């Protein structure tokens, strides 16, 4: 089982939508979690596996995707995180995390 | 509400043993499991530990066999850990987490060699 | 899958819901204490080993509810220990040989008190589990739910040494 | 309610190649296996090859190997068989299915209409 | 795999008894018998009848029943009607070389 993701570095503008996606093989199922990292803080969770907005954020965060492709799309960005986005699967004993994608704004 | 606290940074000589203490409160320490996440400074994250405070049976990850101990204490509400064998490649911080996925986290510990 | 019970009971396979009637033999260990040992009563055989092999797994939507409240269990799915209020997905097990093969699971309980536990009436609910299988050929999946039923009048010791 | 159809009756001079196909409609074609069988007057029935569109895996018996091959079309359901190195094989060719998708009958179900492949 | 089987005279509308004999019987651990059983009429296509052992398929009537034994095979019809006549088959799962029967046609 492997985790590779594509977008890496994106843009430095305020207002437009952004797309973050993680790619996995051998067909993991509906058990993928998304959460963000701040440069000086402990990470906090955003969405559960499949699509399920967890308690703790009232902002516009909606996830979608099933099968082998998973992506995240949000309509508006302002005053958000500077750090990174990480994706976590729940399939077998060796849990593995994806690489890093950096958003500036 | 519940909070997690842990010890500060500790430096150790190469080829030694170090212990890190994670303390909990509020929720029942007997009921809920323990997780551990390794964070190298900006090179992604790994998944390492998995301990039960009720007993001592731990589920490791494949890449290490004897490199960790993962000792749990159930009387002083202080979850412990032990690391065996020290080299230059192990210099990274370690996190404390509660299993309901990974909601509540700790602070970290700058372990250097 | 055509699993059968050691008392001669065959389970339905077409429908999602099913019932099994397994007696209980509680005993106490050094850390926990086993409640239900299914590694003897439930064992299965496959069909057609040459072309089609099988795999079976369980998801995280399992519970311990029924008469008893939710506790912190321990499950051995032919490997390590997982919490019985399951938060993860199990590793995969494979069937291939035509002969009968056991399906080893275990059910534990975390002690809260040194005195004892509640009694189990003969004929009640214990736990609910969901299972889903995949083939070597078809890419789709088929999931179903199992609920265990009580067959014996036994007690659970929790912690300490229950003496009577 | 579904039915199977093949092709029209053909008469072929010896020394040539012949093509007979099978057509399916009304169910998903990816999951079920395909088996082809021949019957002859005075001789027992015997099936030629086992093919599955999911993995394109070809299993043949020793005696009929090197005579023909089986292939199915993934976009729309159509079965291929081409006879090669042909004598006195004047009989009837069928196309059959295979069961047991999870826990069904698992037998030679859904049999199609009959044809004739005469030789001179 | 070599397998041996026409039919005996049959009284009008009573029963039929035909047997399948195997050079090597099939009983593997769980005690289930692997056979197959078919029916056809002249011109019209054959249809499946019995799978595994006394398991009904599709919407055929329940009068078709048989007896299972390692060295002998049995199946019996209760009512004889116009479309009940024809030739019956017999098949076994002998590993990769599956083999069908030589045919057995019922007659009055």
């Amino acid at each position: 089982i492997q985790m590779t993701q594509s977008p890496a570095s994106l843009s430095a503008s305020v207002g437009e939508t952004v797309t973050i996606t993680c790619r996995a093989s051998e067909n993991i199922y509906s058990n993928l979690a998304w959460y963000q990292q701040k440069q000086g803080k402990s990470p906090q969770l955003l969405v559960d596996g499949a699509t399920n907005l967890a308690d703790g954020v009232p902002s516009r965060f909606s996830g979608s995707g099933s099968g082998t492709q998973f992506s995240l799309k949000i309509n508006s960005v302002q005053s958000e995180d500077f750090g990174n986005y990480y994706c976590q699967h729940f399939y077998g004993t060796p849990f593995t995390f994806g690489t890093g994608t950096k958003l500036e704004m | 509400q519940v909070q997690l606290q842990q010890s500060g940074s500790e430096l150790a000589k190469p080829g030694a043993s170090v212990k890190l203490s994670c303390k909990a409160s509020g929720y029942t320490f007997t009921r809920y499991w323990m997780h551990w996440v390794k964070q190298r400074p900006g090179q992604g994250l790994e998944w390492i530990g998995y301990s039960n405070p009720s007993s001592g049976y731990t589920n490791f990850n494949q890449k290490f066999k004897d490199k960790a101990a993962l000792t749990a204490d159930t009387s002083s509400n202080t979850a412990y850990i032990q690391l065996n064998g020290l080299t230059f490649e192990d210099s990274a911080v370690y996190f404390c987490a509660r299993d309901p996925p990974f909601v509540y986290w700790g602070q970290g510990t700058l372990v250097t060699v | 899958f055509a699993c059968k019970t050691a008392s001669g009971t065959a389970i339905p396979i077409g429908a999602a819901s099913a019932n099994v009637y397994v007696n209980l033999a509680p005993a106490v260990n050094v850390g926990q204490n086993l409640v239900v040992d299914l590694s003897t009563q439930i064992f299965c055989h496959n069909d057609y080993p040459e072309t089609i092999t099988d795999y079976v797994t369980l998801q995280r939507g399992s519970a311990y509810g029924g008469v008893l409240s939710s506790f912190s269990g321990t499950v051995k799915y032919s490997g390590s220990s997982y919490p019985f209020p399951t938060t993860s997905e199990t590793p995969r097990v494979v069937y291939n040989s035509r002969t009968d093969k056991p399906w080893p699971v275990a059910l534990y309980l975390t002690p809260v008190s040194s005195a004892g536990g509640v009694a189990i009436k003969a004929g009640s609910l214990i736990a609910v589990l969901i299972l889903r299988q995949t083939n070597n050929y078809n890419s789709d999946d088929f999931q179903f739910v199992w609920n265990i039923y009580a067959n014996n009048d036994v007690v659970v010791p929790t912690g300490g040494c229950d003496v009577s």
